[PDB]
């Protein structure tokens, strides 16, 4: 381009060419799971009166 | 006879009389299979009664 532009074009350069700053990115995933299943249960069976 | 009861009083005779003399357990295993209560019989001379709760 013209040396205007020439001058133009290498401040633009300048500014886009700046040194792109680094990230460190620590996720932290915590999960935490139980929990209580109960079974209880009484049967009775009688030949004479009847079962449950 | 009823229905809404958890088993019939048929199956059940049918497979205590299939039970003896060392008979099958497969037909009455399936029929109290999912069965949930009290099923109490009694005999008074000759009426038979089936009580299912």
């Amino acid at each position: 381009a013209q040396p205007d532009v020439m001058a133009e074009l290498e401040q633009v350069v300048a500014k886009l060419d700046i040194r792109r700053a680094q990230v460190l990115v620590e996720a932290i995933i915590v999960e935490i799971a139980d929990g209580d299943g109960l079974n209880l249960g009484v049967q009775w069976a009688n030949t004479n009166g009847g079962g449950t | 006879q009823f229905t809404n009861a958890g088993p019939g009083i048929g199956s059940v005779a049918i497979a205590a009389k299939d039970y003896k003399d060392n008979g099958t357990t497969t037909g009455l295993a399936k029929l109290a299979e999912n069965f949930n209560g009290m099923a109490a019989g009694f005999y008074q001379g000759n009426w038979a009664m089936l009580v299912t709760a």
